[PDB]
RNA sequence: GAGCUAGCCCUGGCCAGGGUGAAGCUGGGGUGAGACCCAGUGGAGGCCCGAACCGGUGGGGGAUGCAAACCCCUCGGAUGA
RNA sequence: GAAUGCCGGCAUGAGUAACGAUAAAGAGGGUGAGAAUCCCUCUCGCCGUAAGCCCAAGGGUUCCUACGCAAUGGUCGUCAGCGUAGGGUUAGGCGGGACCUAAGGUGAAGCCGAAAGGCGUAGCCGAAGGGCAGCCGGUUAAUAUUCCGGCCCUUCCCGCAGGUGCGAUGGGGGGACGCUCUAGGCUAGGGGGACCGGAGCCAUGGACGAGCCCGGCCAGAAGCGCAGGGUGGGAGGUAGGCAAAUCCGCCUCCCAACAAGCUCUGCGUGGUGGGGAAGCCCGGGUGACAACCCCCCGAAGCCAGGGAGCCAAGAAAAGCCUCUAAGCACAACCUGCGGGAACCCGUACCGCAAACCGACACAGGUGGGCGGGUGCAAGAGCACUCAGGCGCGCGGGAGAACCCUCGCCAAGGAACUCUGCAAGUUGGCCCCGUAACUUCGGGAGAAGGGGUGCUCCCUGGGGUGAUGAGCCCCGGGGAGCCGCAGUGAACAGGCUCUGGCGACUGUUUACCAAAAACACAGCUCUCUGCGAACUCGUAAGAGGAGGUAUAGGGAGCGACGCUUGCCCGGUGCCGGAAGGUCAAGGGGAGGGGUGCAAGCCCCGAACCGAAGCCCCGGUGAACGGCGGCCGUAACUAUAACGGUCCUAAGGUAGCGAAAUUCCUUGUCGGGUAAGUUCCGACCUGCACGAAAAGCGUAACGACCGGAGCGCUGUCUCGGCGAGGGACCCGGUGAAAUUGAACUGGCCGUGAAGAUGCGGCCUACCCGUGGCAGGACGAAAAGACCCCGUGGAGCUUUACUGCAGCC
RNA sequence: CGAUGUCGGCUCGUCGCAUCCUGGGGCUGAAGAAGGUCCCAAGGGUUGGGCUGUUCGCCCAUUAAAGCGGCACGCGAGCUG
RNA sequence: UGGGAGAGGGUGGUGGAAUUCCCGGAGUAGCGGUGAAAUGCGCAGAUACCGGGAGGAACGCCGAUGGCGAAGGCAGCCACCUGGUCCACCCGUGACGCUGAGGCGCGAAAGCGUGGGGAGCAAACCGGAUUAGAUACCCGGGUAGUCCACGCCCUAAACG
RNA sequence: CCGAGGGUAGGGCCCGUGACUGGGGCGAAGUCGUAACAAGGUAGCUGUACCGGAAGGUGCGGCUGGAU
């Protein structure tokens, strides 16, 4: 049957890219803690 | 005139529709029309906050002449009269003379092919607007401004009309189409005749599939619900009330009367509403 | 977190074929005029039958599965909420 | 040494289940160390509204070529979407951007919020919508509307010529729209040809034929032809389109009007450029100077912004055209022609799937276009087949039980069972024919019957063409032939009677409930005069609604019919300028502390003093509620009648052992041989009853009862047969579980149900196929039940607060 | 209670005897035939159906008879539900 | 042809008396009601009185033993549309007449549907009295309805 | 071919019967009230409507076949 995960490449950097996530106190939270972190990625790639 | 029809389907057996006959121009005046933009019943939020909303036919909205002493003195031809679906009444195109084109609620009586003008001068026909003091008392009349210069509000909606009363000073006395006597001040604008469409009532919507033409989605009852839900909500098999009978947040719903206490507008409503 | 799901908004798309035969209209009859009746035309409808599509009624199978809801037979809607 | 401990390792179950759709294989030849599995050929089978082909998403080198086979591949592997390496994606016209706007988002101005932030007209962003210029063929191992070939086109710049008041982000027009139905004419696509081109073929009894088999086109600028779309021309007035205006709108006059003209599309033609089969020969070559023609069918596509009807009344903005304003009229714009200029990104490949979403090369899920032929009434249905693609990445045997899916069955026919659950029956089309009841539509495919193939002959009408022939479509009558059977295969209703519930079509517990539940038109109450009520928000601001009482919110009821009774003492809500109570505050009689005193400081009665409550009324489609005992008639029985206690008032009509009836399978009637169910009645209704509606009700229902006919493997009662497994052999090889085990029966014993203790009995050692009584077998720290001064959801006249409202 | 699955049916039995039938007996208010009552006896047998979920029970048609109980109210790693 | 009387009928308009309710003022201890009373209303200011307003329904006197209509039925006043009818003249047609099963239309009140309207009145209903009871008569309330539009119903002591 | 009739299926009229139910007639001395006849103690009757153990009562409109 239709499952949960339906990619769009749009959606994805849309909702969780690297300009919603500054755009916002929280998602800047999330860039400074991944960042603080070490992760090689702050945000998932997308095509685009 | 409500249409009827023959019971050739099971809904068809009650469904009556409006005749349409006063309809005498099929397609709106382009330069009168913008988009409609549904809400849904969402507010600027996204919430829901009236519910049971959306889904109904697209429409344009059609741009209607709610002043009418915009144009004091300038005879208008009744050009057309048309359809409208963002309300119940039928609408007139009006050619000035000028070469401007306005729409107005239809009133009952008109005729395409008459004039209508505005005015402190203009005559007591069917169709012309002036303000309230220089109308005979007596008057039917409808698009009532409700405050000078601040646009037509009552008595819109097909077959309404308010009635003129009597004066004291300033303000004339109207009966409402709520049966509320208000005093309405004198340089309040008013359009002789009542609201057109009469017959509007007596349309009967036959099937659900209708209402959700018109945007109206299923009302849900209380006594449907879960407690999470609503006051009648929750009961082993049906249940009475069991309470005040109560809205979804609460309120008593049955007498309880909810216009501001210490309105201003109070000093200016005679005698509220009967029947 | 509404790329699942629920509602709504905007903008597009889709619904083989067959059946029934409303109003109206034309004519005929009718009458003082009428209602009305008859025939033809007409093509309405949360109309009928049935694919696609949307479903998920009953049974059987599956049950460390092909599958963390599937498969077979059967069955509901299918111009409409 | 234990913690259903943690991490890792390794056992057991076991050479066991399984190896992922039952579309299916066989052989020969090659390659190689090795071949059921790779390559090639021939035979066989499967899909063919796909299991073929083209887009979009998503994926991201998986594409092509060489070399490989450790691992990955459910087996094998020489093969591969695997490993190594090299190569491969080419655009002014395709798609997106340098164009437009939609929801939405963002947001100069501006508004609001302790902070963070929330809003917000314009504007900006935002597309699968608007707008916009490329078709056909060839070429590569791999890209091609991209390269190449042919023939077309767009914009930008600059120049020449002709023309004109040029000129805009401003005005205006246009763009510009629904649903159903649908006309003419075309095209796509298809069928046929006794015509045209072709390698060939004559078999096995016959055919050298008007034979078989193959093919008979595609693109094309101007011009022309056919068919459509769009559009009145002139003049005078002008106060409107937020400046202007010669434009647009409005008034008037004249001329034109189913036209025409102009304009724009589609189709045909068209210089020209391509393509071009079967067969045969080794992707190629020939065929081939290939032929390229006639007739018919014919779209849902095109002409298109076409037409008609209808109500639920159907985007924006740009491009474009017109108007004019600053300006400028040496300019500038318009048309023609010429030269020059024309960027960025994508393009490989998979794409109903082994490459995407499902941990897997996973029977699941995934939007758009094309989707041939024949027959079956039609069709995208069904069967078979084209092009094209496949045989599903374990096989070989065997022919037990048992299981699955399937076929048939004597006599009987529901006796099966909770229940005809399941499976039969029925089944398309044409014709005849069809009941109660009904809201006049319906019920209806009611029911029930008859017909159905092939052949010859006669004949009616339509389409195309020409009025004919031919081709095509609908028939009509007569006579015949064959079979068990003519929708001869496949696809394709069992019917009736009668209750309950719900009017109806719809909706629902994704994944145990589809229903009688929810919704529904309709009815009623009630709130709301608009800066509405109400809702979301601290607010601003939004929704309500660019609506205005024929409207909007809330509530119950639930089509329709006939109806909806009595109670206002309690609660609610509504009304009530009196009265009572009542906080802060007002007042300050009268006290108090302190100071020598002026004073400073504190307590403080009466009285004035909101809402709320009390109090007086109203109100039921507001919350709700609608009696008890005793007596009584000329047979008995029963009580129309009476007496009395109590209530706020004592249940009306209608219905009733009911989706409600406890006693209960009440009682009587029906149906049956027999009826706890069913239907009809009765009424001592444990415990119906009138919008938590009462009683009915045509139609409807994958709802729940009851009956009958039809027919059956449901059954008496089983039998046989098919295939996929089970079984054997080769390959690969799990699992939960598991204190250790050298693990029998009885009768007792034991913490009360013993392989394990006692006494007896029985018993050589080890497997394989089977069955499930036991190992209080597995699974899951019982969901029942209780306990914990454990949790959470929900309610209220529990307590205590808060928002909100007064 | 870190689970001893629960009513009824179906299927498959096996056991007790306080015996329903069949065999053998004594007493009878046993003439006969047929009953009654008690004794011995468990070898075998102990039907089909209508109602209900039912066990049970009632009823229909039969029968030599239409027995009563145990086995975790026998039997769900056997089915149903 | 010329004239007449008339609540004949339909549509629109419009006038005064009265009742009720609302507002203002003035005023106070009762009003109402009956056979008698009670319920009811009233110091929260009623009744009785004055002015203003709102609204529905009916038209006093004229009015009659009257008039008109086929009947049912029709009554303020006005205009319009319209039927019937009588008289005069003796002008026109030349028996063109009477009745009439069926058919069609009209048809008080009550009632029914859908809208509206609602002052007074009032089935039902509630209450107060009466009474043995009183599901009545009398009193206080009171909903349909009585009114208008359209559509039904089609009855009657529709009687002379 | 037609054909007595037999069979299947479905309608139409009639007759008989049916738990129970509706009112009707009749019946020497039952129970309840007193509606009508007199102004019958509320004139009666009346079509209709609604209500009530019962006769009846009331509304609306009509008749005199009403009294004084
Ligand atoms: C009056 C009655 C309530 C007496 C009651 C009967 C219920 O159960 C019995 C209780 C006594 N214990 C029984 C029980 O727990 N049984 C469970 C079974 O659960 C699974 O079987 C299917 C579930 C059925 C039963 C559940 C509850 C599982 O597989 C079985 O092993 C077993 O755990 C008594
Ligand atoms: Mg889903
Ligand atoms: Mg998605
Ligand atoms: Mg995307
Ligand atoms: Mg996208
Ligand atoms: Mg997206
Ligand atoms: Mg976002
Ligand atoms: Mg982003
Ligand atoms: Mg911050
Ligand atoms: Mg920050
Ligand atoms: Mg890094
Ligand atoms: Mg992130
Ligand atoms: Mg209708
Ligand atoms: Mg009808
Ligand atoms: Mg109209
Ligand atoms: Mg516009
Ligand atoms: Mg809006
Ligand atoms: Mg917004
Ligand atoms: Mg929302
Ligand atoms: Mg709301
Ligand atoms: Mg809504
Ligand atoms: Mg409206
Ligand atoms: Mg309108
Ligand atoms: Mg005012
Ligand atoms: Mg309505
Ligand atoms: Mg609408
Ligand atoms: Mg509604
Ligand atoms: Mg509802
Ligand atoms: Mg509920
Ligand atoms: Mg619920
Ligand atoms: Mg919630
Ligand atoms: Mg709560
Ligand atoms: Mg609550
Ligand atoms: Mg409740
Ligand atoms: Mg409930
Ligand atoms: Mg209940
Ligand atoms: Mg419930
Ligand atoms: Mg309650
Ligand atoms: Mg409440
Ligand atoms: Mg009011
Ligand atoms: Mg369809
Ligand atoms: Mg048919
Ligand atoms: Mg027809
Ligand atoms: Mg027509
Ligand atoms: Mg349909
Ligand atoms: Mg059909
Ligand atoms: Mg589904
Ligand atoms: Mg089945
Ligand atoms: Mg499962
Ligand atoms: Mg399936
Ligand atoms: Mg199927
Ligand atoms: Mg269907
Ligand atoms: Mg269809
Ligand atoms: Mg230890
Ligand atoms: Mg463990
Ligand atoms: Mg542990
Ligand atoms: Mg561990
Ligand atoms: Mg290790
Ligand atoms: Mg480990
Ligand atoms: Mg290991
Ligand atoms: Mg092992
Ligand atoms: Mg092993
Ligand atoms: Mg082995
Ligand atoms: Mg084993
Ligand atoms: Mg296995
Ligand atoms: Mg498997
Ligand atoms: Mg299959
Ligand atoms: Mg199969
Ligand atoms: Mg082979
Ligand atoms: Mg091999
Ligand atoms: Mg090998
Ligand atoms: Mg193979
Ligand atoms: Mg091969
Ligand atoms: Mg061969
Ligand atoms: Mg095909
Ligand atoms: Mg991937
Ligand atoms: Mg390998
Ligand atoms: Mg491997
Ligand atoms: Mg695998
Ligand atoms: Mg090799
Ligand atoms: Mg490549
Ligand atoms: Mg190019
Ligand atoms: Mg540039
Ligand atoms: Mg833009
Ligand atoms: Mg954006
Ligand atoms: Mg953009
Ligand atoms: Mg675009
Ligand atoms: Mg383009
Ligand atoms: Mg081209
Ligand atoms: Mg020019
Ligand atoms: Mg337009
Ligand atoms: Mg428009
Ligand atoms: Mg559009
Ligand atoms: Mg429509
Ligand atoms: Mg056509
Ligand atoms: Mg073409
Ligand atoms: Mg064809
Ligand atoms: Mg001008
Ligand atoms: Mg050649
Ligand atoms: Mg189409
Ligand atoms: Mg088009
Ligand atoms: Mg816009
Ligand atoms: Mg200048
Ligand atoms: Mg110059
Ligand atoms: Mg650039
Ligand atoms: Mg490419
Ligand atoms: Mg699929
Ligand atoms: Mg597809
Ligand atoms: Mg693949
Ligand atoms: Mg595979
Ligand atoms: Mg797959
Ligand atoms: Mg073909
Ligand atoms: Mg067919
Ligand atoms: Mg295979
Ligand atoms: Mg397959
Ligand atoms: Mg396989
Ligand atoms: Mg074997
Ligand atoms: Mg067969
Ligand atoms: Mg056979
Ligand atoms: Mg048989
Ligand atoms: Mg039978
Ligand atoms: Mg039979
Ligand atoms: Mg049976
Ligand atoms: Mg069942
Ligand atoms: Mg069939
Ligand atoms: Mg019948
Ligand atoms: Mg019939
Ligand atoms: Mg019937
Ligand atoms: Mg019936
Ligand atoms: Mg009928
Ligand atoms: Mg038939
Ligand atoms: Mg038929
Ligand atoms: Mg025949
Ligand atoms: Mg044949
Ligand atoms: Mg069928
Ligand atoms: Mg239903
Ligand atoms: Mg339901
Ligand atoms: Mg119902
Ligand atoms: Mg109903
Ligand atoms: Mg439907
Ligand atoms: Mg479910
Ligand atoms: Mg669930
Ligand atoms: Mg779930
Ligand atoms: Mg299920
Ligand atoms: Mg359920
Ligand atoms: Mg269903
Ligand atoms: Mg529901
Ligand atoms: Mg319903
Ligand atoms: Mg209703
Ligand atoms: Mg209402
Ligand atoms: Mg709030
Ligand atoms: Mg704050
Ligand atoms: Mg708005
Ligand atoms: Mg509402
Ligand atoms: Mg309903
Ligand atoms: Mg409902
Ligand atoms: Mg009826
Ligand atoms: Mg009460
Ligand atoms: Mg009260
Ligand atoms: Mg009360
Ligand atoms: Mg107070
Ligand atoms: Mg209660
Ligand atoms: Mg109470
Ligand atoms: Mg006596
Ligand atoms: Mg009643
Ligand atoms: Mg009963
Ligand atoms: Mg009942
Ligand atoms: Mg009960
Ligand atoms: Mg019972
Ligand atoms: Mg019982
Ligand atoms: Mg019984
Ligand atoms: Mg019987
Ligand atoms: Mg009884
Ligand atoms: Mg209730
Ligand atoms: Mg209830
Ligand atoms: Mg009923
Ligand atoms: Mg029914
Ligand atoms: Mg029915
Ligand atoms: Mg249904
Ligand atoms: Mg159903
Ligand atoms: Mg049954
Ligand atoms: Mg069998
Ligand atoms: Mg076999
Ligand atoms: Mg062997
Ligand atoms: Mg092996
Ligand atoms: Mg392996
Ligand atoms: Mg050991
Ligand atoms: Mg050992
Ligand atoms: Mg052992
Ligand atoms: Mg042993
Ligand atoms: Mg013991
Ligand atoms: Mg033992
Ligand atoms: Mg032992
Ligand atoms: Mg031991
Ligand atoms: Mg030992
Ligand atoms: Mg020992
Ligand atoms: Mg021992
Ligand atoms: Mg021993
Ligand atoms: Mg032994
Ligand atoms: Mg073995
Ligand atoms: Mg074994
Ligand atoms: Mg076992
Ligand atoms: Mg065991
Ligand atoms: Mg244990
Ligand atoms: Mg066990
Ligand atoms: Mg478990
Ligand atoms: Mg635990
Ligand atoms: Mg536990
Ligand atoms: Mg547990
Ligand atoms: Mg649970
Ligand atoms: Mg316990
Ligand atoms: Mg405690
Ligand atoms: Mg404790
Ligand atoms: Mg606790
Ligand atoms: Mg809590
Ligand atoms: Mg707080
Ligand atoms: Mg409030
Ligand atoms: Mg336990
Ligand atoms: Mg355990
Ligand atoms: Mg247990
Ligand atoms: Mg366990
Ligand atoms: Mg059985
Ligand atoms: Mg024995
Ligand atoms: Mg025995
Ligand atoms: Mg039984
Ligand atoms: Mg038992
Ligand atoms: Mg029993
Ligand atoms: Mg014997
Ligand atoms: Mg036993
Ligand atoms: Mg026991
Ligand atoms: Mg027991
Ligand atoms: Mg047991
Ligand atoms: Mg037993
Ligand atoms: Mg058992
Ligand atoms: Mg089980
Ligand atoms: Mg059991
Ligand atoms: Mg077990
Ligand atoms: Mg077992
Ligand atoms: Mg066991
Ligand atoms: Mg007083
Ligand atoms: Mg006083
Ligand atoms: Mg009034
Ligand atoms: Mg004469
Ligand atoms: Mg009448
Ligand atoms: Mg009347
Ligand atoms: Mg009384
Ligand atoms: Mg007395
Ligand atoms: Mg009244
Ligand atoms: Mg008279
Ligand atoms: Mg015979
Ligand atoms: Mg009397
Ligand atoms: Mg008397
Ligand atoms: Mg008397
Ligand atoms: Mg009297
Ligand atoms: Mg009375």
């Amino acid at each position: 049957m239709k499952r949960t995960w339906q990619p769009n490449r749009r959606k994805r950097a849309k909702t969780h890219g690297f300009r919603a996530r500054m755009r916002t106190p929280g998602g800047r939270k999330v860039l400074k803690r991944r960042r603080q972190k070490g992760r090689w990625r702050l945000t998932p790639a997308v095509r685009k | 005139a409500v249409k009827k029809f023959k019971p050739y389907t099971p809904s068809r057996r009650f469904m009556t529709v409006a005749d349409f006959s006063e309809i005498t121009k099929t397609e709106p005046e382009k330069s009168l029309v913008k988009p409609l933009k549904k809400t849904g019943g969402r507010n600027n939020q996204g919430r829901i906050t009236v519910r049971f909303r959306g889904g109904g036919h697209k429409r344009l909205y059609r741009i209607i002449d709610f002043k009418r002493w915009d144009k004091v003195g300038i005879p208008a031809k009744v050009a057309a009269i048309e359809y409208d679906p963002n309300r119940s009444a039928r609408i007139a195109l009006l050619h000035y003379v000028d070469g401007e084109k306005r729409y107005i609620i239809a009133p009952d009586g008109l005729q395409v092919g008459q004039q209508v003008v505005a005015g402190p001068d203009a005559p007591i026909q069917v169709g012309n607007a002036l303000p309230l003091r220089f109308i005979p008392v007596g008057t039917v009349v409808h698009a009532v401004e409700l405050e000078p210069k601040k646009g037509a509000k009552l008595a819109r909606a097909a077959g309404t009309s308010a009635q003129i009363q009597g004066r004291e000073g300033d303000y004339v006395i109207l009966r409402l189409p709520s049966g509320e006597l208000r005093k309405v001040h004198g340089e309040c604008y008013a359009t002789v005749g009542a609201v057109g469409n009469a017959d509007h009532k007596n349309i009967v919507l036959g099937k659900a599939g209708r209402s959700r033409w018109l945007g109206r989605r299923p009302h849900v009852r209380g006594a449907a619900m879960n407690p999470v839900d609503h006051p009648h909500g929750g009961g082993e098999g049906r249940a009475p009330r069991g309470r005040p009978p109560a809205s979804p947040w609460g309120w008593q719903t049955k007498g309880l009367k909810t216009r501001k206490r210490r309105k201003p507008s109070s000093r200016f409503i005679i005698a509220r509403r009967k029947k």
